[PDB]
């Protein structure tokens, strides 16, 4: 019965392993993520949460028919 | 080409302003474009100097500025004159 339907220990021992390795990063992934979205929301220093300011490149820099623009 | 002629026929005769109408808004609409003077009003728009010329900050590389109104550099208004 054990030769024909089922393996050894040692491959059941390291695929949980494996599981255990890929699940506890992404835990901890999953944290630093909300740690980082707190921050970037709360300063805006970054690349998320980027709210639109006005174009200066609409802005018309020339001679304003009066000296003091 | 007959079809169209005796149409404008019974127009001209039952509805003769709506004929005229249709005609001036036609002529209205194509012979602005087929002008010559249309690029002549254009530029008489841009002669009309509504607000004062800012002169500009003399560097030495400017050989076609004015520095003086009456000297011969900058744009003429003879074309106008003549028109
Ligand atoms: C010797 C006599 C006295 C003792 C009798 C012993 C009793 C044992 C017989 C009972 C059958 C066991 C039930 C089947 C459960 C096992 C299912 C599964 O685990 O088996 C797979 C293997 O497949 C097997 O073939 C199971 C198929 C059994 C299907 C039972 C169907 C019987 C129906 C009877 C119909 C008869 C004719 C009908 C006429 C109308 C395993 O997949 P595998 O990917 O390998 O795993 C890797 C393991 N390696 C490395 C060892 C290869
Ligand atoms: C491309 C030019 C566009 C700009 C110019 C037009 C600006 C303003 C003129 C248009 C105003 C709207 C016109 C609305 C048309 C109404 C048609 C209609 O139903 O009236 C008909 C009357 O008119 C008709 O017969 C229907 C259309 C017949 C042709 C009308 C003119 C079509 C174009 C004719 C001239 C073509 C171009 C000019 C060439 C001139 C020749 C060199 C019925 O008369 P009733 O008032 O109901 O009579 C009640 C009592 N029995």
């Amino acid at each position: 019965i054990a030769r024909t339907f089922y393996d050894g220990p040692e491959k059941n021992y390291e695929k949980t392993m494996a599981i255990l390795q890929i699940e506890a990063e992404k835990a901890e992934l999953r944290l630093k993520e909300l740690e980082v979205r707190r921050l970037m929301r709360a300063r805006g220093d970054g690349p998320w949460y980027q709210y639109p300011t006005i174009d200066k490149a609409l802005i018309d820099h020339s001679p304003k028919t009066t000296p003091d623009n | 080409a007959g079809r169209i002629a005796s149409f404008l026929k019974n127009a001209w005769a039952k509805e003769p302003v709506l004929v005229a109408s249709f005609a001036i808004g036609g002529l209205a609409i194509i012979l602005p474009s087929l002008s010559p003077y249309t690029n002549y009003a254009i530029r008489i728009n841009r002669a009309t100097p509504y607000n004062y010329p800012v002169p500009l900050r003399d560097d030495g590389n400017m050989p076609d500025v004015p520095s003086h109104p009456q000297d011969p550099q900058g744009p003429s208004l003879e074309w106008l004159k003549n028109l």
